[PDB]
């Protein structure tokens, strides 16, 4: 048993039918020593007496909020959650495996730029008594501070959650040597699970689409601009672009190109970091004519 | 001055070769528990080394000393037993051209009068062929990150400091 | 040896073979491509032994698969030289 947060504890269990579970000793958080009784959740049935209570934790009926009392008054609360270990593997019931870029990928993160801000999302089918908690750092042995916001619903189609984080002391121009770590606690009823992702910002970069795509006729000159959210100065954080008619494609480092509107009209442009192979932006498109 | 426009071309070419010279893995593959400690012995363009746009305007010598150091380090590595040992790569291989591009760029940065060549801390490479192969992937993706920063520095200097 | 190490080693092999395979696309090729698929078909069969939960024989097979991969790598690098 270890403390997750104030008055909240996690009990790790080898999980299989008729498993004996783990013995735990709870201590009432009080200076008092006499006249204490214990209960669980809503029931008033006294489960035990004394400063401490010994319980066998082997199923979800043994988890929940244990409360000690004296003189009719509540002294403290202790919430016990279960972390299932199934065949030496911690359970991943709560989140859906996205299986990309590899097996056991539950969290996906993206950054629009090198600012040190990024967004992560995960998926679950569960709608019930569901709480997530997100913490982050750069490095594990000597962690540097990262602040995240609250995780909240961002879409329903399968429920998608998102959270925003920002490195406290970012260096957009530096060569990262320690990866960002993202850690997600997930609680469903009394079932505790947790998840992790490790990455360099540079590997999760995906620029916003090209801005203000315009056409100039010539007896069909294409031009566009860097996206507003991209890192500055553009002379340092250079982009490269792919221009497609639809395959009729050209690649350029300029913000303009000349093409021929053969088919019924489709022209599309997308952007990538010029110097490091991260993700392409979504396409920007404008019809010909 | 450091002949910015020649450094842009050679550093840009390095980015192309760094990705094309050798097979790649995914950014989450070949990760392992000891990677956190191993990273400290390799040099990086860190916070405060002067390679941010503001640092380059104030005094580009700091950044260029660091970039040169990193190129020399990766050169020594690409010429070491890690890459020349079994399974052997020939000098005319794509990696050999990549090694030559590191050497070509590093010769350009070292001004006249200043001496930035140091001594390597070679240590000892692995002895099993499979472990050599894994380390090549890890080294080259570390190089990809380094040369991307270098290419931005030289692109920015040619555009604003020439 | 450990069960955790064996699954890590398989993942490294899977990553490595994926990288050589993709690299070949950018450039006997038909023979090498057939050889790659046969190891993967073998990797899948080995993986099923694991999801049943011999060990000594698997460790011997990982080393043997590693020897096959190193030989392929040397040929490919020689082809681009
Ligand atoms: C994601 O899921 C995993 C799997 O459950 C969690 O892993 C557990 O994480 C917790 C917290 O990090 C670990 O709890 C730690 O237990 C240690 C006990 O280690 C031995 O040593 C003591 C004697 O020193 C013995 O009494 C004990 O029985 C053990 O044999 C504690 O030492 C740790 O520190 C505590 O005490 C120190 C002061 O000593 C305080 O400073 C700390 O704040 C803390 O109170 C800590 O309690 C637990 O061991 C991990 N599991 C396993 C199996 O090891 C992850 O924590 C979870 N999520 C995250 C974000 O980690």
């Amino acid at each position: 048993i270890w403390e997750l947060k104030k008055d909240v504890y996690v009990v790790e269990l080898d999980w299989y039918p008729d498993a004996p579970g783990e013995m735990v000793v709870l201590t009432c958080d009080t200076p008092e020593e006499d006249g204490i009784t214990w209960t669980l959740d809503q029931s008033s049935e006294v489960l035990g007496s004394g400063k401490t209570l010994t319980i066998q934790v082997k199923e979800f009926g043994d988890a929940g909020q244990y409360t000690c009392h004296k003189g009719g008054e509540v002294l403290s609360h202790s919430l016990l959650l279960l972390h299932k270990k199934e065949d030496g593997i911690w359970s991943t019931d709560i989140l859906k495996d996205q299986k990309e870029p590899k097996n056991k990928t539950f969290l996906r993160c993206e950054a629009k730029n090198y600012s040190g801000r990024f967004t992560c999302w995960w998926l679950t089918t569960i709608s019930t008594d569901l709480t997530f908690s997100v913490k982050s750092s750069r490095g594990s042995s000597d962690p540097q501070g990262v602040t995240c916001g609250a995780a909240t619903l961002s879409a329903e189609r399968e429920y998608e959650y998102s959270v925003e984080c920002q490195e406290d002391s970012a260096c957009p121009a530096a060569e990262e040597s320690l990866p960002i770590e993202v850690m997600v606690d997930a609680v469903h009823k009394l079932k505790y699970e947790n998840y992790t992702s490790s990455f360099f910002i540079r590997d999760i970069i995906k620029p916003d689409p090209p801005k203000n795509l315009q056409l100039k006729p010539l007896k069909v000159e294409v031009s566009w601009e860097y996206p507003d959210t991209w890192s500055t100065p553009h002379s340092y954080f250079s982009l490269t672009f792919c221009v497609q008619v639809q395959k009729d494609r050209v690649f350029t480092d300029k913000t303009s190109a000349t093409v021929i509107c053969r088919k019924n009209a489709s022209i599309s442009v997308r952007a990538q970091d010029r110097y490091y192979s991260s993700s392409w932006s979504e396409w920007a498109s404008v019809p010909c004519s | 001055s450091p002949a910015w426009t020649q450094c842009q071309q050679l550093s840009q070419k390095l980015c192309t070769l760094a990705w094309s010279a050798h097979p790649l893995v995914g950014h989450m593959d070949l990760r392992e528990e000891g990677d956190e400690e191993t990273t400290n012995d390799v040099p990086h363009i860190q916070c405060g080394d002067g390679c941010d746009p503001q640092g380059l305007r104030d005094n580009s010598q700091f950044c260029l000393q660091r970039i040169h150091q990193g190129l020399i380090f990766y050169e020594k590595l690409l010429g070491s037993d890690i890459f020349t040992g079994e399974p052997s790569l020939l000098p005319d291989s794509p990696v050999g051209q990549l090694h030559a591009s590191l050497l070509g760029l590093s010769q350009l940065l070292q001004p006249e009068g200043h001496h930035w060549e140091t001594q390597q801390i070679p240590s000892l490479s692995p002895s099993q062929p499979w472990q050599r192969l894994l380390l090549r992937f890890k080294i080259l993706r570390s190089l990809q990150a380094f040369v991307a920063v270098a290419a931005r520095v030289f692109a920015h200097g040619a555009a604003t400091l020439s | 040896m450990s069960i955790q190490e064996i699954q890590k080693e398989i993942a490294q092999i899977q990553a490595v073979i994926a990288g050589i395979q993709k690299y070949i696309y950018t450039m006997s090729i038909e023979e090498i491509q057939k050889q790659i698929a046969a190891i993967q078909c073998q990797i899948a069969a080995i993986q099923k032994q694991i999801y049943a939960m011999s060990i000594e024989e698997i460790q011997k097979q990982i080393a043997a698969i590693q020897e096959q991969i190193l030989a392929i790598y040397k040929q490919i690098m020689a082809m681009v030289t």
